[PDB]
């Protein structure tokens, strides 16, 4: 599946 | 309103006066929009997620409306498959988590 | 308990008898951790994200305790950067978000 994770650096 | 998560949270989004599908990310720091062509300056950033990092432009302060909800804050855009709203937009309208 | 976003959600899990740090994350579909040993056979899949997609290892019918609530479904062990605690459990925990 899809995991978005986002890190915003 | 609540929503569960038995599927994506997935609501609509105003934005550049368009209308857009997104999904509410409490993992994601900042909010991610698919390729657009927005008017205005715009800084270089790299964003990291499952996999690596990818380029987005960096545009700041961008009105968004949340299901009627307004807010105002940065917006990133590039190569997503789906539109983020990461918790910096999140936190604008009173969103939490509860369990 | 309800929880704001000002910062990132992570919370306490402790699974196969241990404790570990995890963000709940409702823009992701599963639960993706960090690389580390689990009971039984597993699988190998593939999952993808901003920056692509991973190779990981599939657990199922794992017991997971989210901040003292019970769950039990599938693990997925990877290269992920973070510990990510995603819908299949997050509904599990009966997990809501609300504004």
């Amino acid at each position: 599946a899809e995991t978005f994770y986002v890190d915003g650096a | 309103p609540q929503i569960t998560l038995w599927k994506r949270p997935l609501v609509t989004i105003r934005i550049g006066g368009q209308l857009k599908e997104a999904l509410l990310n409490t993992g994601a720091d900042d909010t991610v929009l698919e390729e657009m062509n927005l008017p205005g300056k715009w800084k270089p950033k790299m964003i990291g997620g499952i996999g690596g990092f990818i380029k987005v432009r960096q545009y700041d302060q961008i009105p968004v409306e949340i299901c009627g909800h307004k807010a105002i804050g940065t917006v990133l855009v590039g190569p997503t498959p789906v539109n983020i709203i990461g918790r910096n937009l999140l936190t604008q309208i009173g969103c939490t988590l509860n369990f």
